[PDB]
RNA sequence: AGGACCGAACCGACUAAUGUUGAAAAAUUAGCGGAUGACUUGUGGCUGGGGGUGAAAGGCCAAUCAAACCGGGAGAUAGCU
RNA sequence: GUUUAUUAAAAACACAGCACUGUGCAAACACGAAAGUGGACGUAUACGGUGUGACGCCUGCCCGGUGCCGGAAGGUUAAUU
RNA sequence: UGAGCGUUUGAUGUUCUAACGUUGACCCGUAAUCCGGGUUGCGGACAGUGUCUGGUGGGUAGUUUGACUGGGGCGGUCU
C-alpha cells in the first residue's frame, strides 16, 4: 500500500515519500505513531499543503533531543544503591524504571523508554555504561554506579 | 410396590406450574396451544 | 456472534461436495479477527471483530468512514 | 510410620498405613479453611466429563501459599497438619508480624523452625527463594512455571525438580517425569523436596478405602456391548481389537500432546 | 479396631409352595442374605433420547427401551394379507 | 460388595494389588459450533485411558502380519503456480 | 545461500516489537476469582482462527451384501 512519511523512518525514505509499504507495516507500526500517512489524494494534498513547515517541527524536535543529550552528558555520572550481599552480586536488580527514577532524582526528567541498555538489567554492583536516546538519530551515554542499600 | 406417581406439590409446581412455563419459550408455546385449544386449566397450579 | 462488524459478513451455508456427488450440510465462517484499530482523531483504540475483507476495506476508506458508517447503523464498540 | 495391619478381617490383611505423630490431632486453623463442595466428575452442563468420581468423604479446603510472597520477614512453623485436599501435609506457620499461613511442608521441617522467602532468605529447606538465586544442582519444589504465579511444579508427596543449569533468563529443571524443561529464573522454588515421601507406600486393602477417597469402580471396556465402548462385545472373552479409549483414540502408546506454544520449553521430552 | 461375628428394625430377594380371568399387570406364606457400611432413608437439586446414566444385565430413563413419550411430515411405503 | 425393577445373583461386574501407555498444567482427556466448565482450586508419590485381578511361586520364544513409536536420505504425492 | 536484472523475488538462520496470545502481576469501573480499560512482565509474527487442500477417520451416518435350488444354507450353476 502507498505511504506518505512524515518523519525519517530508517530505511524507507525522508519526509515525504510515495512509499511502497507492507500493509501489516503500515496498520500496525506507521500509521499508529506519527510516521506515516495513508496516500489518498486528499491526505496528499493536506500534507503537501504544511509540508514547506513541516521541516520546522522535526528540527524543533531534535534541537530539544539534542539538549536533553547534553544535558545528560553534562550530568554524566549516577548513583543507585541497591540490596547487595557478600562481594557485589545484587540481590535483586537497578532495571531501567529504577534507572529512569534516578535521571529524574539526579537532573531533569527523562521517560522510561530512552534507556537502551546494551548488557542487561544490572545484576551487579560497580561501574556500568548505560545508552540512552531522545531521538533516531542522537545517542548518549551515562556512567552508571550500584552501591549497597 | 412403589408406584411411578408419588406427589409433591412444589416439584409440581416448580416441573409444570405457570411460571415455569413462562420462563422458557417452549412452554410459552405449551401455554399458547393451550389457550388456542381453549383449556379451562391452562396448567397444573390450582 | 461470528458476525464482522464492518461488512456484516456472516456463516453462510452450504453443502460440502464429495467426488461421488454426497452433499451433507456445512458452514462456511468468515475470516474474523479481533483486531485494535488506531484512530488518530480520538486518540484511542477501537477493538473491532473484523473480517479480513473488512480489515482491507478499513485500509481503503479510513477508520474514521468506517467508524461513522457503524455508528450510523447504531453498531456499538 | 509405615505400619501393617493385622489380619483380623479380609479387608484389614492387606492395609498398610501411614502415620506421622508429628502432625496436628486437633482442628485446622479456622480463617484458612473454605467449603469445596464434590462435583461428581460433572461439569456446568451437568454432564460427566471425567468417569470415576464420586462420593468420598466431605472435605475442607485449606488456602495454601503457593506464592510464598512475604518477602523479608521470618516465619516459625507452628504445627504440621493433616491435609485432605493433597498428598502433602502442610504447615501452620506464624510469621514475626503475627500472620499465620499455610505452606507445603518438606521433608525436613518440623515445628520450632524457621523459614523466609526473598531474594536475600538463605539455602535451607523450607526457604523460598527466586531461582536466580538458588544455586545449580539444588533440590527445590513447589517451583513456579511464571514470575508471581505462585507453585505450581513439584507439589506432591514426595516430589521435587533439580535446577540442573542456568543459562540467561531461564534455568533448565529435571522433573519428576524425567524430562527437561525451560523455566524463566525469575520464578521462585522452594528449597528442599516436599515431605511425606512415605506416601506411595501405602496400601489401601480394599475397595472401601478408594470409595472412601471418591473414586467410583472402573468398569473394563471388554465387559460391556459394543453399543457401550469400542471393546464390547463376544461370545465369552474375545478381544480382536487395538486397545482404544471409550471414544477410540488408542491408549497403547499413541502420543496426545499437541500444545506447539509451549514446545519452546521443553529441551527433552521424557523417556 | 474391623467394607469383623450372631441377630431385630431397615434394606434386599436364594429356595419351595400358593396365586397365574390373582388379594397383587410381579405379590403372599414358610424358610433365606446384608444388617457401622462400597450401608440405608427423607426432602430438595442436576444430567434428555443416538442423548443421559450404568460396581456393565443392552440394565434403567414414569407398568413403554438394540434408541422413551407426545404432536407433526402422514393417508410414509406395503410386488404382502 | 454389585447385577438382568418383572423367568438368570452366578464362575458374570466391581474390588484392593499389578503392569502398560498417555499427560509439564491454558495437562492429557471429556461435555460444548463457541464462550466456558469438569479434570482440579489437584501438579507426575498427580490425573486419564487400557488390560489383568488379593496373596504365594512365576510370567518362556516370535516384531513375519496388523497397530503404535522413532527416523527421514531417497521414490511417490494435494491445493498453489 | 539460490534465481532473473546494485536492484527485485524467494529458501533458511538469528535479532527486534508493533499486530496477536497471556488460564503472569498490579490499578480502575467496583462492595465483583465474570468482563472491559489501563500499566507492566512474558511469549511473539510463532501460536491460534477462516478458506482451500493431501492424509487419517466404524468416532458417526446412509446403504449394499443376487438368483436358481425337490425347504434354506454349503456345494454346483448362470452366456
Ligand atoms: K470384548
Ligand atoms: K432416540
Ligand atoms: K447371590
Ligand atoms: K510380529
Ligand atoms: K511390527
Ligand atoms: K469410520
Ligand atoms: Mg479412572
Ligand atoms: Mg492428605
Ligand atoms: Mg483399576
Ligand atoms: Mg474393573
Ligand atoms: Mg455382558
Ligand atoms: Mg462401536
Ligand atoms: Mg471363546
Ligand atoms: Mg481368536
Ligand atoms: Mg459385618
Ligand atoms: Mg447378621
Ligand atoms: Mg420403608
Ligand atoms: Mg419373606
Ligand atoms: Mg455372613
Ligand atoms: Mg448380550
Ligand atoms: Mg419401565
Ligand atoms: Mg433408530
Ligand atoms: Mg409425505
Ligand atoms: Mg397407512
Ligand atoms: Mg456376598
Ligand atoms: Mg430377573
Ligand atoms: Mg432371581
Ligand atoms: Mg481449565
Ligand atoms: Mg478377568
Ligand atoms: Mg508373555
Ligand atoms: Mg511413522
Ligand atoms: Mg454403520
Ligand atoms: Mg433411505
Ligand atoms: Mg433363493
Amino acid at each position: 500500500m502507498q505511504v506518505i512519511l512524515l518523519d525519517k523512518v530508517a530505511n524507507l525514505g525522508s519526509l515525504g515519500d510515495q512509499v511502497n509499504v507492507k500493509a501489516g507495516y503500515a496498520r500496525n507500526f506507521l500509521v499508529p505513531q506519527g510516521k506515516a500517512v495513508p496516500a489518498t489524494k486528499k491526505n496528499i494534498e493536506f500534507f503537501e499543503a504544511r509540508r514547506a513547515e513541516l521541516e520546522a517541527k522535526l528540527a524543533e524536535v531534535l534541537a530539544a533531543a539534542n539538549a536533553r543529550a547534553e544535558k545528560i552528558n553534562a550530568l554524566e555520572t549516577v548513583t543507585i544503591a541497591s540490596k547487595a550481599g557478600d562481594e557485589g552480586k545484587l540481590f535483586g536488580s537497578i532495571g531501567t524504571r529504577d534507572i529512569a527514577d534516578a535521571v529524574t532524582a539526579a537532573g531533569v526528567e527523562v521517560a522510561k523508554s530512552e534507556v537502551r541498555l546494551p548488557n542487561g538489567v544490572l545484576r551487579t554492583t560497580g561501574e556500568h555504561e548505560v545508552s540512552f536516546q531522545v531521538h533516531s538519530e542522537v545517542f548518549a551515554k551515562v556512567i552508571v554506579n550500584v552501591v549497597a542499600e | 410396590m412403589k408406584r411411578t406417581f408419588q406427589p409433591s406439590v412444589l416439584k409440581r409446581n416448580r416441573s409444570h406450574g405457570f411460571r415455569a412455563r413462562m420462563a422458557t419459550k417452549n412452554g410459552r408455546q405449551v401455554l399458547a396451544r393451550r389457550r388456542a385449544k381453549g383449556r379451562a386449566r391452562l396448567t397444573v397450579s390450582k | 456472534s461470528r458476525v464482522c462488524q464492518v461488512t456484516g459478513k456472516r456463516p453462510v451455508t452450504g453443502n460440502n461436495r464429495s467426488h461421488a456427488l454426497n452433499a451433507t450440510k456445512r458452514r462456511f465462517l468468515p475470516n474474523l479477527h479481533s483486531h485494535r484499530f488506531w484512530v488518530e482523531s480520538e486518540k484511542r483504540f477501537v477493538t473491532l471483530r473484523v473480517s479480513a475483507k473488512g480489515m482491507r476495506v478499513i485500509d481503503k476508506k479510513g477508520i474514521d468512514t468506517v467508524l461513522a458508517e457503524l455508528r450510523a447503523r447504531g453498531e456499538k464498540y | 510410620a509405615v505400619v501393617k495391619c493385622k489380619p483380623t478381617s479380609p479387608g484389614r490383611r492387606h492395609v498398610v498405613k501411614v502415620v506421622n505423630p508429628e502432625l496436628h490431632k486437633g482442628k485446622p486453623f479456622a480463617p484458612l479453611l473454605e467449603k469445596n463442595s464434590k462435583s461428581g466428575g460433572r461439569n456446568n452442563n451437568g454432564r460427566i466429563t471425567t468417569r470415576h468420581i464420586g462420593g468420598g468423604h466431605k472435605q475442607a479446603y485449606r488456602i495454601v501459599d503457593f506464592k510464598r510472597n512475604k518477602d523479608g520477614i521470618p516465619a516459625v512453623v507452628e504445627r504440621l497438619e493433616y491435609d485432605p485436599n493433597r498428598s502433602a501435609n502442610i504447615a501452620l506457620v506464624l510469621y514475626k508480624d503475627g500472620e499465620r499461613r499455610y505452606i507445603l511442608a518438606p521433608k525436613g521441617l518440623k515445628a520450632g523452625d524457621q523459614i523466609q522467602s526473598g531474594v536475600d532468605a538463605a539455602i535451607k529447606p523450607g526457604n523460598t527463594l527466586p531461582m536466580r538465586n538458588i544455586p545449580v544442582g539444588s533440590t527445590v519444589h513447589n517451583v513456579e512455571m511464571k514470575p508471581g504465579k505462585g507453585g505450581q511444579l513439584a507439589r506432591s508427596a514426595g516430589t521435587y525438580v533439580q535446577i540442573v543449569a542456568r543459562d540467561g533468563a531461564y534455568v533448565t529443571l529435571r522433573l519428576r517425569s524425567g524430562e527437561m524443561r525451560k523455566v524463566e529464573a525469575d520464578c521462585r522454588a522452594t528449597l528442599g523436596e516436599v515431605g511425606n515421601a512415605e506416601h506411595m507406600l501405602r496400601v489401601l486393602g480394599k475397595a472401601g478405602a478408594a470409595r472412601w477417597r471418591g473414586v467410583r469402580p472402573t468398569v473394563r471396556g471388554t465387559a460391556m456391548n459394543p453399543v457401550d465402548h469400542p471393546h464390547g462385545g463376544g461370545e465369552g472373552r474375545n478381544f480382536g481389537k487395538h486397545p482404544v479409549t471409550p471414544w477410540g483414540v488408542q491408549t497403547k502408546g499413541k502420543k496426545t500432546r499437541s500444545n506447539k506454544r509451549t514446545d519452546k520449553f521443553i529441551v527433552r521430552r521424557r523417556s
